[PDB]
């Protein structure tokens, strides 16, 4: 009943469907990684291991394609667009542990340890994030040694039993950023500490991812 | 004598039903796409059949002894009800195929999902080859073997008492699917536990949910294995062992026992693989 | 003790604004229709299911011939539409996946899009090569692209994040008009049927009544208790409805400068998506997080029917210029035709 | 945008001929590709058509079985394989691109052609040749045997001008529509079986064979053309 | 020197938008309701159209 130009509308449309098809398989095989964190907490330098609004960066690890997005330059609401990342296979959060002692700039009397929290706190405990890990990247580990001998943890932490040894006050803060997801059941948090000369980050966001990865495949196939 | 026939109607009741709402479930959510999905629904679909069709028609050969529909619908009979019931259990191997590429082949099980073409493409050969096990053969017995052996008003396969051809036969129908089906529940659990066993020295309440969910797939995986041998070994093994003996060492009321545990595997499934998928109980919400 | 005398005055001001508003407040539009008969149960089914764009569907909008229409996805992809035989006539590979919004020239030679990258990507639809290209990338918003609107094939004016709206002109790339005194972030916009006046909802509640032209604000609208994600003029131009966070629907009036209608039920505690008007402006359309389109008598403020075709956020929906048909567009990744039956 | 035809030249009868139509400046595999032949001192007669994506071959009946129509995406070419050529096969070969969606303009563009020299609903233009004065208005008429008038509400008419020396260049597409790059002074109106090319203010460039062609279905047909001359 | 200088321009702005005229809201509501009705004829989502004039059948 279609005309001789109809068709072929119709047969350019099934071409449009295949195309469409092929870009979708292309982009469901990309890891979309959503990276967050605060000022000079080794974001920057995260992104250089590896390897004017979003900022995405790609690379590839053992025949795997990751899509990294940066959204610090985003200064609008973030509740406005949070939404538009539901759905990333993980998020990288960067920690500076050298600042357990130092006060944010802006405020000049909110340290900046516990500025981090409150921002890992909202993000972990987002409505559109309850099913989404979060890979936690606990940077400037040789200069976070280098501060506990001189300043100790209690600034950062007045209510800390702990010793002073570098051990036991890494894993105290570890386990407090850990302490604040709620979504315990749904989501898991990888944490990791990096430095500067560490080149073992890639490989620990590949294992996180593909742990990640396979969890979604079992809720898929009706396991989980 | 009534009460073998609630039992019956109960069992069609179950079986149609059960299946009926996985394939009413598929249609009213459009999100239940994967290939995945389209398994569960050709297994209910498989099923369902079984309980709209082969068992219905069966229940006179029960309570009067005979079949009294002819013998030209006898052989379309053998025909449907072998296609399902083989089908039935290409199903169960497909599905766990399909759940062993979602931990092996992970990266690609997750690009590949979603895809109809290829999901459709594999439950058509699933069928086709589901047909070809059984349905020349019984209808090609006859005209190829001489006479027909059956009496009058009974309505079985040819190769009811053969003992070469069952054997074959089973091998492709329960052998290989029942050792494929171990094996690639076997492979899920090894991983599952292995992963795990990473996670933990890489690395609270974290992990205790994760080991106690670990647990919780390690006995649904051990179900699904058990409840398919349970269901098929007993009838698969009476034929080949009655077709030595010519029903002279097996008792006659084992053999009906052991033929009603197969269609018994067609009401477990729904139960199974459908209701124990994360998507299809939010499904099932949203139409009750 | 300057600052201190000027935030007083301000204060003045404002109550000498809402005393003049109260003056001219004699009776509600409420009380107005209340003799008129209800437009009766509004029943539409879903004549077309737009399916390709495999993410959420972010934006959608009409073309004046009633007919093409462009959709935004997150998978990157802008796709337009014939919408009679649901053909696919075009296919535009997006540089960036964070679509927010997407317009369509009354003309149909051009189509617009953006969003977190900041950028207004103009496509040009008629090229003598037989493919969609981009001819201009409108740079300079600080802020994520909320809602961009062509006035012509030369001019398009764009709502952004950064609290400021730009108007653009599009062969030199440069904006003409800046427009601010939002202190949240414009997520919406409407033009006025003539394209001399245009609205925008920021974050901060609040709608204000810009002059192209003049480029300043001439009026703002305040009653909301949440931000504003919606906003479509009346046709006629005289009056304009808004959808908040707050899951209600306000219609304001111009030249009255003032709300006079508030559109929400007890039922309904979900955020407003995306508001509409039908061709006479009877029926209010809107778009809303709980899955459903709620079509709103405009003057009796009665729910008069419901559109419920998705499985997640409506979060975008359009008119035809013909009145004929009403789009909807989803989270789900499927775009919906509606239409009645006598 | 060009389309550059190689390949033709004086063949044997019964041979074999490889044209090639190579194309740059545009996107060659969104356009499906037709081969137009024209006899010396005759008309327009469609050869073959192939859509984009090659899922779509369409021939005429009088080349059906001889000529293999194909495209090379990767390299821009569009192919012609002749075979049993006949002297009813001396003529000049165009290479016609055709995109279809809605609103789109099929036979927009037309090749420069190459000249091979071997050694169904009816369209109408009764009037063979028109007297014609610059700056005056003239009309051109076309009929055809069926309805060019779809039930979907177009009229899958087209008008083509071949100025002497150059290739056919669309002017209205569609009975109605106007072709880019075409004087307004070009307007074409028509109604079921009967159509007119109205050409008001005549100037020189305009002096030319009109050809009217139906796409309603296929074999694509053309009329014998209508001439004007000064 | 901010703050003061917003000020100035806030205070400026209050002035341009209260120097409006303003119609009465029964003048404005009864403009909305004629041309409801005026238009209500031509708006095929209000009284749907004949199955033989829907494009979207
Ligand atoms: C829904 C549940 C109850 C279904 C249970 C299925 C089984 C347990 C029931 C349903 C049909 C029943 C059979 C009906 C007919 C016969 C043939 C008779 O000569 C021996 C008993 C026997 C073999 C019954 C055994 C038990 C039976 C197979
Ligand atoms: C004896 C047989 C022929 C009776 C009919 C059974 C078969 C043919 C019927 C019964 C249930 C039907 C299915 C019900 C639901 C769906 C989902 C829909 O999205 C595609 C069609 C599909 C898959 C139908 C295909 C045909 C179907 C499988
Ligand atoms: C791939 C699968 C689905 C194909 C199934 C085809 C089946 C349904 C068709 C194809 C061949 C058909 C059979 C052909 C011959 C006979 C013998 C006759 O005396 C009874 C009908 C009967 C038994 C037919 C039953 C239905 C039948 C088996
Ligand atoms: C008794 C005999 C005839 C039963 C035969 C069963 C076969 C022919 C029926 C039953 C289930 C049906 C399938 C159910 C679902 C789908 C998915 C749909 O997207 C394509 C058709 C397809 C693949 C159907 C193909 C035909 C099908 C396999
Ligand atoms: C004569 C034939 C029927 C006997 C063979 C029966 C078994 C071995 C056949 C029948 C159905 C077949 C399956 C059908 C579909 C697939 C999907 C494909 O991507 C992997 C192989 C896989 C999983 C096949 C494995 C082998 C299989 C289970
Ligand atoms: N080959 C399976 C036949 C059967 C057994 N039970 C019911 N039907």
């Amino acid at each position: 009943t279609l005309s001789a130009e109809d068709k072929a509308a119709v047969e350019r449309s099934k071409m449009i469907d295949r195309n469409l098809r092929e870009d979708g398989e292309k982009a469901a095989r990309e890891v979309k990684l959503l990276l967050l964190g605060a000022g000079e907490s080794g974001k920057n330098t995260i992104v250089k291991q590896m390897k004017t609004g979003i900022v995405e960066t790609h690379f590839t690890f053992k025949d795997l394609h990751f899509k990294m997005f940066d959204v610090g330059a985003q200064r609008s609401e973030r509740k406005k667009w949070i939404h538009c990342f539901e759905g990333v296979t993980a998020i990288i959060f960067c920690v500076a542990l050298s600042d357990y002692d130092l006060v944010l700039a802006e405020d000049e009397e909110m340290n900046r340890m516990h500025a981090s929290m409150k921002l890992f706190d909202s993000i972990c405990n987002n409505k559109w994030f309850t099913d989404t890990s979060i890979i936690l990247f606990l940077n400037k580990k040789d200069l976070f040694e280098e501060k506990i001998k001189k300043s100790p943890l209690t600034i950062c932490y007045p209510e800390y039993a702990g010793s002073n040894t570098y051990e036991e006050a890494a894993a105290y803060i570890q386990c407090q950023f850990e302490d604040l997801n709620k979504r315990k059941d749904t989501k898991e948090i990888y944490t990791h500490f990096t430095c500067s000369t560490d080149t073992k980050n890639v490989q620990f966001v590949f294992d996180a991812v593909t742990d990640v990865i396979i969890k979604n495949n079992l809720k898929d196939c009706g396991l989980f | 004598t009534a009460v073998l026939a609630a039992l019956m109607a109960l069992l069609i009741v179950a079986t149609v039903l059960g299946n009926a709402l996985v394939m009413l479930a598929f249609v009213a959510d459009s999100s239940l796409r994967t290939q995945n999905n389209f398994f569960l629904l050709n297994l209910a679909i498989s099923d369902f059949l079984v309980g709209a069709f082969c068992i219905p028609l069966y229940v006179p050969y029960v309570l009067t002894g005979r079949w009294t529909f002819g013998r030209g619908l006898c052989k379309l009979w053998l025909v449907v009800d072998y296609l399902l019931c083989t089908s039935s259990a290409f199903n169960i191997v497909l599905i766990s195929y399909d759940r062993f590429l979602s931990v092996t082949r992970a990266v690609s099980y997750r690009a590949q999902q979603g895809d109809t073409r290829r999901a459709v493409r594999k439950m058509l050969l699933v069928w086709v080859l589901a047909f070809l096990l059984y349905g020349p053969a019984i209808l090609s017995w006859e005209y190829l073997s001489g006479g027909s052996s059956i009496p009058e008003g009974h309505c079985y396969a040819e190769f009811f008492y053969n003992w070469y051809f069952l054997i074959t036969a089973s091998t492709l129908e329960f052998f290989t699917p029942f050792l494929s089906v171990t094996f690639f529940n076997l492979s899920i659990y090894l991983n599952i536990q292995r992963r795990t066993r990473l996670r933990l020295d890489g690395a609270s309440f974290t992990q205790r949910f994760r080991l106690s969910r670990d647990r919780k797939v390690a006995k649904s995986l051990a179900v699904i294995v058990s409840i398919f041998g349970l269901c098929w070994a007993p009838y698969t093994l009476l034929m080949i062992i009655r077709a030595a003996c010519h029903g002279h060492c097996v008792p006659d009321y084992w053999y009906e026992t052991s033929f009603w545990l197969l269609w018994a595997n067609s009401a477990v499934n729904p139960v199974l693989y459908p209701l124990c998928h994360h998507s299809f109980r939010r499904a099932f919400t949203k139409l009750l | 003790s300057e600052l201190d005398q000027l935030r007083q005055e301000a204060e003045q001001l404002k109550n000498q604004i809402r005393d003049a508003r109260k003056a001219c407040a004699d009776a509600t539009l409420s009380q107005i229709t209340n003799n008129i008969d209800p437009v009766g149960r509004i029943q539409m089914r879903t004549r077309r299911t737009l399916r390709g764009h495999l993410a959420k569907i972010y934006a959608m909008h009409w073309g004046t011939d009633s007919r093409l229409l462009v959709s935004a996805s997150q998978d990157g992809k802008l796709i337009i539409w014939d919408s009679y035989t649901t053909n696919k006539v075009h296919a535009i590979p997006l540089r960036s996946s964070w679509v927010m919004t997407c317009a369509y020239a009354p003309s149909g030679n051009y189509v617009a899009c953006g969003g977190l990258d900041n950028i207004c990507s103009i496509y040009n639809l008629k090229t003598r090569e037989g493919n969609v290209r981009v001819s201009r990338e409108l740079a300079g918003h600080t802020g994520y692209l909320s809602c961009c609107r062509f006035l012509d094939d030369n001019q398009i004016v764009t709502s952004s994040g950064d609290t400021t709206c730009a108007l653009w002109d599009i062969e030199t790339g440069q904006q003409t008009t800046t427009f601010t005194g939002h202190t949240g972030d414009v997520m919406s916009l409407s033009l006025a049927p003539d394209t001399r006046l245009f609205v925008s909802g920021a974050c901060d509640a609040s709608a204000k009544l810009w002059d192209v032209r003049e480029g300043m604000c001439r009026q703002t609208f305040t009653g909301h208790e949440s931000d504003i994600n919606a906003i479509c003029f009346f046709p006629n131009g005289n009056a304009f409805a808004t959808g908040s966070d707050d899951a209600t629907c306000r219609l304001f009036d111009l030249r009255a400068d003032q709300e006079l209608m508030t559109y929400s039920h007890d039922n309904i505690i979900c955020g407003i998506t995306s508001v509409s008007f039908s061709k006479s402006g009877r029926l209010l359309l809107a778009g809303y997080d709980d899955f459903n389109c709620n079509v709103w008598d405009a003057l009796k403020a009665d729910r008069a029917g419901v559109l419920a075709g998705h499985d997640n956020r409506v979060s975008c929906l359009g008119v035809t210029d013909d009145g004929m048909a009403v789009a909807t567009g989803s989270w789900d990744s499927f775009l919906k035709i509606w239409n009645g039956s006598s | 945008v060009q389309l550059v035809e190689s390949g033709g030249g004086l063949v044997q009868p019964g041979g074999s001929r490889k044209l090639s139509c190579s194309a740059s400046g545009f996107a060659f595999s969104s356009f499906g590709m037709h081969w137009v032949r024209q006899a010396p001192e005759k008309g327009l007669e469609w050869v073959a058509y192939i859509s984009s994506g090659s899922g779509t071959i369409y021939y005429a009946d009088t080349v059906k079985g001889r000529f293999t129509i194909s495209r090379d995406d990767p390299k821009n070419t569009l192919f012609l394989q002749m075979t049993s050529l006949r002297s009813e096969d001396t003529a000049m070969y165009y290479c016609v691109r055709s995109i279809y969606y809605y609103g789109s303009s099929p036979f927009d563009f037309w090749g420069q052609g190459t000249t091979l020299t071997v050694s169904d609903i009816v369209m109408t233009q009764a009037t063979s040749s028109v007297p014609v004065t610059p700056g005056e208005s003239v009309s051109i008429s076309c009929r055809s045997s069926k309805s060019l008038l779809h039930s979907n509400g177009n009229t899958y008419l087209y008008w083509f001008l071949q100025r002497p020396g150059q290739s056919p260049q669309l002017l209205i597409y569609r009975m109605s529509n106007l072709a880019s790059g075409v004087p307004d002074r070009f307007s074409g109106s028509g109604s079921g079986t009967a159509f007119t090319l109205t050409i008001s203010r005549l100037e020189a460039e305009d002096v030319g064979v009109y050809y009217c062609m139906q796409h309603l279905e296929y074999p694509l047909t053309f009329g014998a053309g209508t001439k004007l001359e000064l | 020197t901010a703050s003061i200088a917003q000020a100035r321009k806030l205070v400026e702005q209050l002035k341009m938008e209260a120097n409006i005229d303003r119609i009465k809201v029964s003048k404005a509501a009864a403009d909305l309701m004629a041309y409801c009705e005026a238009h209500a004829k031509e708006d095929p989502l209000l009284t749907p159209v004949p199955a033989s004039e829907n494009p979207f059948r």
